[PDB]
């Protein structure tokens, strides 16, 4: 009873699988607000 | 009107310009009083050095400062 | 105030006249040096047509208004009321207070439309067939002038024209 | 209790102040919907002898009825269905530049 | 014993807005430093991630985040893949907090970078007058110089006291 | 044109219009209705 | 002709389609587009309409916190009004100063 | 219906303008500045 | 927006004007070297 | 929002159904909530070629109030091009024969006078009483709130509203009434 | 009913009565005073 993700779609079985690729793009690290990668000279 | 305008230096609006504080100078006015504002030059620190002649900003209460540091201020 | 009721007994009527229970002022006015009701509770431009709880003091049983000598209104609150009392009458918001129908008479169904705001009466007003130009525009009035010293809260003022 | 706007909605907004006062700092996480909010996914959508068949009732609709449905389908006017002519089909640019 | 400006309730004895009691100065200092804390501490322990900065540059006002372009309506006299400040930040934004200016961040706070990657011209604007029955037409061609930007980085520092 | 006395009341320039507007009589107002007072 | 006159309006044709999205987007706050930008001006935050539109779309979060800066400083704009002189300064009312 | 004869804006009939709200609070605007010009150029 | 009352505070009723805005630096080389000034 | 570009693109351009009670409401001010919702001009990503209108569902036409005597007074003209075919009715005149051609005529002003008007009164669905096809109800999303406050009869004041009301003057005891 | 633009009383019968939105003089003892406002 925690929401770990949501999705939109067309239909309820297209806005299910949306909600399933959005939950696994926040359990990898890749959303779409994530750190931007870092080009900067190495230290 | 148009004449008098041109001869206190008034063509572009909106551009402020000094001017003595004398009766031909006012006569000049009077005559385009309606279009124009008159504010007083008012000098908080006194009138510009040489040295800071550089430095001086004229605020829109028509104070003329002489230090203009672009900081706030630490007070 | 006082009642009349007239019973035939044996042939021979009988007028009498009781007194009723009087209702009394609530104690201690905000303003007491207010020379009518309004302005002694400081209500003088604060209240409007829908104000019933107001309005329904100084009317009759009948939705008739009271004479002035009788309330203490000066002319210009009670012109006011007056004027507030039909608005109300006409917007629906006194259903108590209906005329008197003799026995024996049921009025016929008539169209109901919901108004408010109701200067005039609805037989008396013709159809504005011919608007007018822009600058000469013939305009539905909405309102009551009287009230336009009402205690204003928004910016424009009070449109009595539409 | 005080809030500018109500926070049940999209997120929980705080205003402050740095101790000098020159930058205004705004913390607003966003609010997720309870699931006492939310309603159940609808899931729920003989002796038959002969192999159940696909029978595609077509039906091909003429002009006029076919607009009729599609404009009712879609809440449009019928203009939208109507065909264009050469000239304008060939105008169109077929390899549009896309943003991203 | 009724007070001398009570009103009975009526549609206009009171303002039809709802009344609003702002908090007491002294505990909202306390809270906003409250508030500027939590903020400081998420900076520390790197709990952001793509962050926006709304950037004054050339007399206009650039919404940007890292990776973007953005074209410079004159040369900026710098030779192309030299790297930048934009030190006029009005604002920066995470997913969970946003700072602001007033009207512009401290160069502690935040630190924008940006590299010209381009310099080139418009295309051709036309510019034409004309006045009917007057024998009036004149055509000119104006070409603008333009830099093209790149973004490189938006970096904050825990600078809020 | 007409002339400047005319049978008609002739219509004013607009700057004129908006003058008459700018400078209508104002009167005092009572801070307190003097009708509401003893 | 055309195409030299046209950039006149398609600046004023942008900036009505700004104020149309920022007023959409402040009455979702429940408030009004001059209230916003009004109030904004007054806490020193000079945000243009082309980036508050941009941030509406795009930073919905952000632009709640604006428009709750804005409704903040409104509200004290009231309190000052009503008050007599007895009472501070509102705290986001106060003016940065710059010499 | 509802012509106005000849030319809107000359002649002897004429479209009647209104004074609105705002046109005369421009007026006054302007008025209080050149009443303040008078008082800077009495010194 | 506004015009009266950023002149109420001493400051440009534009705020184009004179102030920090306007008037410091746009950019910096990301060395820290200044910038040569602007010609406006 | 991390969604796909084409479910994140369905969300925003969606269209939302509306729900609004015309019971005791002047036409115009539903007029003026409709018009908004049917152009899209409640939405930041509002443009005029990206076709974003809304739904909107008016229930209770019948029961439109007009103040003042705008019931006697406002007409509709229209003519049917023949010659002797100028016709005048009156609001109520029109009320009593169309029950929501009042609230209709009253949005089809307002809309913008292009191509697109008529298709955004396709978006507009209203009934005349409380009844709404099922169909209809099923997609509802939001009820937006009455522009018109109602007042209250005097009957239905309840009793500790009346009592909280001073009595303002003292009748004579003597008098009829 | 004769349209006057000013009504007036002709004899002490006659009574100013505001019907169907228009002032009336009516008269019982000489109908012919009767007035309608134009
Ligand atoms: S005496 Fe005060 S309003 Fe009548
Ligand atoms: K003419
Ligand atoms: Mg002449
Ligand atoms: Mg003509
Ligand atoms: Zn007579």
């Amino acid at each position: 009873k925690k929401l770990i993700a949501e999705g939109p779609g067309e239909t309820v079985l297209v806005a299910e699988e949306e909600a399933a690729r959005v939950a696994l793009r926040k359990l990898y690290g890749f959303t779409e607000n994530r750190r931007p990668w870092n080009y900067s000279k190495p230290k | 009107e148009k004449d008098i305008i041109k001869m206190l230096g008034l063509e572009k609006a909106h551009t402020p310009q000094v001017h003595k504080n004398i009766p031909s100078v006012n006569a000049k006015l009077k005559v385009v009083k309606h279009l124009i504002r008159i504010k007083p030059l008012k000098l908080p620190q006194g009138l510009p050095a040489e040295e800071n002649m550089s430095n001086t900003c004229l605020k829109s209460t028509g104070e003329l400062v002489v230090q203009w540091h672009l900081k706030p201020v630490e007070q | 105030f006082r009642e009349v009721v007239e019973t035939q007994e044996g042939k021979t009527t009988i007028i009498e006249g009781r007194i009723t229970a009087t209702p009394k002022e609530s104690p201690n006015p905000p303003n007491p040096s207010g020379q009518c009701p309004i302005c002694r509770w400081n209500l003088k431009h604060k209240y409007n047509y829908d104000d019933v709880l107001l309005l329904s003091q100084f009317i009759r049983p009948h939705g008739g208004m009271l004479p002035r000598k009788i309330t203490g209104l000066c002319q210009e609150e009670h012109r006011k009321i007056e004027e507030c009392v039909k608005m109300a009458h006409r917007a629906g918001l006194l259903p108590n207070h209906r005329p008197r129908l003799p026995e024996g008479v049921v009025p016929k169904s008539k169209p109901q439309l919901n108004r408010y705001l109701t200067r005039w009466a609805p037989g008396s007003v013709k159809p504005i067939y011919k608007k007018g130009p822009r600058w000469n525009r013939v305009r539905m009035p909405v309102g009551s002038p009287l009230l336009r010293d009402n205690v204003c809260y928004s910016r424009t003022p009070w449109k009595l024209y539409h | 209790t005080y809030s500018p706007l109500p926070d049940d909605y999209n997120c929980n907004v705080e205003l402050a102040l740095t101790s000098d006062g020159r930058t205004i700092v705004c913390y607003h996480p966003s609010v997720d919907i309870p699931y006492e909010h939310t309603k159940p996914i609808p899931r729920p959508d003989h002796d038959q002898v002969l192999k159940t068949r696909l029978e595609e009732k077509v039906e091909h609709l003429e002009e006029g009825p076919m607009i009729e449905q599609l404009s009712k389908m879609f809440f449009t006017t019928k203009h939208r269905w109507y065909p264009h002519g050469r000239y304008h089909r060939c105008r169109k640019n077929l390899n549009p530049p896309k943003d991203r | 014993s009724y007070l001398p400006g009570y009103v009975p309730k009526t549609s206009l004895s009171s303002p039809p807005w709802p009344e609003v009691v702002l908090p007491d100065p002294v505990e909202e200092t306390r809270h906003h430093a409250e508030v500027v804390k939590k903020v400081n501490e998420m900076i520390v322990t790197g709990q952001y991630g793509r962050l926006f900065a709304v950037v004054h540059f050339a007399s206009r006002q650039w919404k940007v985040t890292s990776e973007d372009l953005i074209l410079i309506g004159n040369e900026l006299d710098l030779a192309c893949g030299e790297r930048i400040r934009l030190e006029k930040v009005l604002l920066v934004g995470a997913d969970n907090f946003t700072l602001l200016g007033k009207p512009l961040l401290g160069k502690d706070l935040v630190r924008v970078e940006a590299t010209v990657i381009e310099k080139t011209e418009s295309w051709p604007r036309i510019i034409m007058r004309f006045r009917k029955r007057k024998n009036f037409k004149k055509k000119r061609i104006v070409t603008t110089p333009q830099t093209v930007l790149r973004i490189n980085s938006i970096e904050i520092a825990p600078c809020l006291l | 044109g007409s002339k400047a006395v005319t049978r008609h009341r002739r219509v004013m320039h607009f700057q004129r219009q908006k003058l008459m507007a700018v400078t209508e009589y104002i009167p005092p107002k009572p801070a307190i209705h003097p009708s509401c007072l003893p | 002709v055309k195409c030299t006159k046209a950039r006149y309006l398609k600046k004023k044709n942008m900036r009505t389609l700004w104020i149309n999205r920022i007023t959409a987007a402040s009455q979702e706050h429940g408030l009004k587009y001059p209230a916003l930008i009004g109030n904004l001006v007054k806490c020193q935050v000079e945000l243009n309409r082309k980036v508050l539109a941009d941030l509406a779309i795009y930073e919905p979060k952000t632009f709640k916190s604006l428009a709750a800066l804005a409704s903040r400083r409104r509200h004290e704009g009231f309190a000052a009004a009503l008050g007599d002189g007895k009472e501070p300064e509102g705290i986001f009312s106060r003016v940065v100063q710059y010499h | 219906r509802g012509r106005i004869p000849g030319r809107q804006w000359i002649g002897k009939h004429r479209r009647p303008r209104f004074v609105s709200l705002r046109a005369k609070q421009n007026m006054i605007r302007r008025l209080e500045i050149e009443a303040e010009n008078h008082y800077w150029l009495s010194m | 927006a506004g015009g009266q009352w950023r002149l109420q505070q001493g400051l440009a009723a534009n705020p184009s004007g004179y102030g920090p805005l306007t008037e410091l630096p746009d950019w910096s080389y990301a060395d820290g070297r200044p910038a040569p000034p602007m010609k406006g | 929002s991390s969604f796909s570009r084409a479910p994140q693109q369905w969300a925003t351009f969606a269209r939302i159904w509306y729900l609004l009670d015309g019971k005791m409401q002047p036409p115009g001010k539903l007029a003026a909530m409709a018009s908004i919702r049917l152009q899209g001009l409640h939405k930041p990503v509002y443009h005029a070629l990206s076709d974003c209108g809304d739904h909107v569902v008016i229930m209770n036409t019948r029961h439109i109030a007009f103040s003042g005597n705008k019931w006697e007074q406002k007409v509709y003209s229209s003519h049917t091009g023949y010659p002797g075919g100028f016709r005048q009715v009156t609001a109520a005149q029109l009320h009593l024969r169309d029950p929501v051609a009042i609230v209709k005529l009253a949005i089809y002003g307002m809309l913008p006078k292009n191509l697109h008007r008529r298709t955004m009164m396709e978006r507009l669905h209203l009934f005349p009483d409380e009844y709404i096809p099922e169909d209809i109800l099923k997609n509802l999303v939001e009820e937006l709130p009455q522009p018109r406050k109602i007042p209250k009869r005097l009957d239905e004041y309840t009793q500790e509203e009346i009592d909280a009301f001073p009595r303002l003057w003292t009748p004579p005891e003597d008098y009829r009434l | 009913f004769k349209n006057k633009t000013v009504l007036k009383k002709r004899c002490k019968d006659c009574y100013l009565v505001k019907r169907r939105g228009r002032w009336y003089v009516y008269c019982k003892t000489h109908p012919r005073h009767k007035q309608r406002q134009m």
